[PDB]
């Protein structure tokens, strides 16, 4: 499971680097998030 | 106060293919050289 992030301070072009992998094999469907 | 007298017993089993491989031996890794013709396998990059 691979995430990638990046922080800017919605117009023009960026590009996004990856942080991390984890090597957990959870099937997945569902990304319910957090206020 | 042998065969009658407790011995401790551990048994271990390593799984494989369920999930991505994560538990294995370490990476004996040695020093590098400058400037000469050598046949490196770096970290996976098996070139000379």
């Amino acid at each position: 499971f691979k995430i990638y992030s990046k922080h800017t301070p919605p117009q023009g072009f960026s590009a996004l680097e990856p942080l991390v992998d984890l090597p957990i094999g959870i099937n997945i469907t569902r990304f319910q998030t957090l206020l | 106060t042998v065969g009658y007298q407790p011995y401790r017993v551990v048994v271990l089993s390593f799984e494989l293919l369920h999930a991505p491989a994560t538990v294995c031996g370490p990476k004996k890794s040695t020093n590098l050289v400058k400037n000469k013709c050598v046949n490196f396998n770096f970290n996976g990059l098996t070139g000379t």
